[PDB]
């Protein structure tokens, strides 16, 4: 029943977050009994045997084969290889029948996008990373899959619209600002979801005498900004062009395919795995030339 | 039937009355002007031709917006 706190601000502000102690102990113990533990990496000479790879282009053959073991742990349980392969021909992207492989042609892209992330959005990410256990965790779905449902879902604040802002920044009235209370409403709404989705308050990024604050604020509200900017690349340009790659039963009711959202990767915790580093071992998903100085080992 | 104001006071009855009118006209009229084809205060000189006809759609308009442009 005791509490922990974590003083984010100033003395005297009540700039803090809380969490019931016990609870978050099961969530912890939650995570690292799971957590799937990394091959040990190695280096090789020698040229490129594949048939029909187009991203991993760059990694040594040994480390592919490392690169694919995780891949299978990650999303299919370990040694899953029939998850997305036909195994007599691993370069297929077709069963026997013809018909397609179509979680095989899913990871193609879903490798195309943990790259986008981990270099474009570093800003975000850091040198945390992500890799697919981040969303995935050992199953073929991950948390928080959205889909179209009414125009006001706040949710399309992570794929097709764009302002949040409804404070004014001057003392008067103006024509600049027109918000009305509905829109704060919205905001509201929207920012619960992200607070619930980091398990933290509206305290970790905001010194709520004055919302509109930065200089007031923790610097995560700079990261949590980046945050919706990459969400919006990740739904628009990798998860919402999938719709005729997945089977109806992926789909929703519009036809349309399932979107990321913060609780994606956070799964309610302040960092996606408690700030679990893995991306480091896995060099076929940098995007980067380098992880926090380790040069990335092409060829 | 005129014993009905033996047993009730026609005093009482008639606010009764005018209250009852009072407020089931200023609905009908409250209903009518919110109404498409019956906003005739915006579009009461339309011909029956051309006023809205099956307008029952429960979001006809656009529910979150900017208030108007202020001046
Ligand atoms: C586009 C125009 C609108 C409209 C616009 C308005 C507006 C605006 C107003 C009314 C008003 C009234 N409207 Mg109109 N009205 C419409 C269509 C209807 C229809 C219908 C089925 O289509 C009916 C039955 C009515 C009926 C009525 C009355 C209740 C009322 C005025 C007379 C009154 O109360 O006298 C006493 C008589 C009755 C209640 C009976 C009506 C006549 C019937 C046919 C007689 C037979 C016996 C009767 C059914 C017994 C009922 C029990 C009662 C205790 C008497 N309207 C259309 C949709 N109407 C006015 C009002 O609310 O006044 C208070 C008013 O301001
Ligand atoms: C799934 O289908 C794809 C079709 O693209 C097959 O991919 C082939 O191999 C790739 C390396 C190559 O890049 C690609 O262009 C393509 O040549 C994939 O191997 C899977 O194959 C099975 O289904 C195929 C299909 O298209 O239905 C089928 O191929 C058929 O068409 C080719 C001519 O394009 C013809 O040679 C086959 O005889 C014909 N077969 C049938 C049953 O219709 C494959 O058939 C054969 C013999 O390979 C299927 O694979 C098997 C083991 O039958
Ligand atoms: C989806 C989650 C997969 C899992 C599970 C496994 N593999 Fe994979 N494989 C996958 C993709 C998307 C690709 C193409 C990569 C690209 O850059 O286009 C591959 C490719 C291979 C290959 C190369 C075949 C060739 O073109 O010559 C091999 C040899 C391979 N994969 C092996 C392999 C093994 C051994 C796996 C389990 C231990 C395994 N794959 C799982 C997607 C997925
Ligand atoms: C969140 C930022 C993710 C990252 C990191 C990875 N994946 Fe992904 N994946 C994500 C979503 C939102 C979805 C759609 C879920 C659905 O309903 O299908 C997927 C889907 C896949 C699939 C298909 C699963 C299926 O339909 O059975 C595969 C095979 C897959 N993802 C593979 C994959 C790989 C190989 C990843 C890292 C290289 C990876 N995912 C990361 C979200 C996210
Ligand atoms: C980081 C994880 C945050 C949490 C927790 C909360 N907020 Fe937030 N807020 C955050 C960002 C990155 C932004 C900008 C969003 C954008 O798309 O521009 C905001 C913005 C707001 C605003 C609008 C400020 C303005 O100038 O009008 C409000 C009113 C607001 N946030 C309120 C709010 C509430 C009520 C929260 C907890 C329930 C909350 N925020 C948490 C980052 C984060
Ligand atoms: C995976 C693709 C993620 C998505 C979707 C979101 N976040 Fe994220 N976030 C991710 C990682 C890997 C990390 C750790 C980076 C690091 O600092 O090492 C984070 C971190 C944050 C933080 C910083 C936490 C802190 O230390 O104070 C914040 C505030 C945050 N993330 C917010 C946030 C919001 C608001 C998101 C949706 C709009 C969101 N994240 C999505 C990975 C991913």
């Amino acid at each position: 029943a005791a509490t922990d706190t974590v003083q984010v601000g100033y003395r005297g502000t009540a700039m803090e977050q809380n969490y019931d102690h016990g609870d978050l102990k099961t969530k912890f113990a939650q995570v690292k009994l799971p957590q799937s533990p990394p091959p040990a990496g190695e280096s090789p000479p020698g040229p490129l045997p594949w048939k029909n790879v187009q991203v991993l282009n760059d990694i040594s053959i040994a480390e592919f084969n490392r690169t694919m073991i995780a891949m299978s742990t990650w999303v299919a349980g370990t040694g899953n290889c029939a998850y997305c392969h036909n195994v007599a021909a691993f370069q297929d992207d077709t069963l026997p029948n013809g018909k397609p492989l179509y979680t095989k042609i899913v990871a193609r892209r879903m490798l195309q996008m943990t790259r986008n992330i981990n270099g474009n959005y570093s800003q975000h990410v850091k040198n945390t990373g992500v890799t697919c256990y981040t969303c995935h965790m050992g199953k073929p779905l991950p948390n928080g899959l959205w889909f179209y449902s009414s125009q006001t879902d706040y949710l399309r604040h992570y794929l097709d619209r764009d302002g949040a802002r409804v404070i004014t920044q001057g003392v008067a009235p103006s024509n600049a600002n027109r918000s009305s209370t509905k829109q704060a409403e919205w905001t509201y709404a929207l920012m619960i979801s992200q607070s619930r989705s980091l398990g933290v308050n509206c305290t970790y990024c905001h010194n709520t005498r004055q919302f509109a604050s930065w200089r007031e604020a923790p610097p995560a509200r700079v990261t949590a900004y980046h945050g919706i900017l990459m969400l919006r690349d990740v739904n628009q340009n990798y998860l919402a062009p999938l719709q005729p790659v997945y089977p109806a039963v992926r789909l929703g009711a519009m036809g349309d395919a399932p979107k990321a959202q913060c609780v994606t990767c956070h799964n309610g915790a302040y960092k996606p795995l408690y700030g679990a580093q893995m991306a480091k071992d896995f060099p076929a998903m940098w995007g980067r030339a380098d992880w926090n100085g380790v040069p990335f080992p092409g060829i | 039937m005129h014993r009905i104001w033996l047993m009730y006071d026609p005093r009482r009855v008639m606010v009764a009355l005018v209250g009852f009118l009072a407020v089931l006209a200023l609905v009908i009229h409250f209903v009518l002007l919110s109404s498409q084809r019956y906003s005739w205060i915006e579009n009461g000189t339309l011909g029956a031709d051309q006023a809205p006809v099956g307008a029952s759609a429960p979001a006809a308009a656009a529910e979150m917006s900017p208030l108007p442009p202020g001046r």
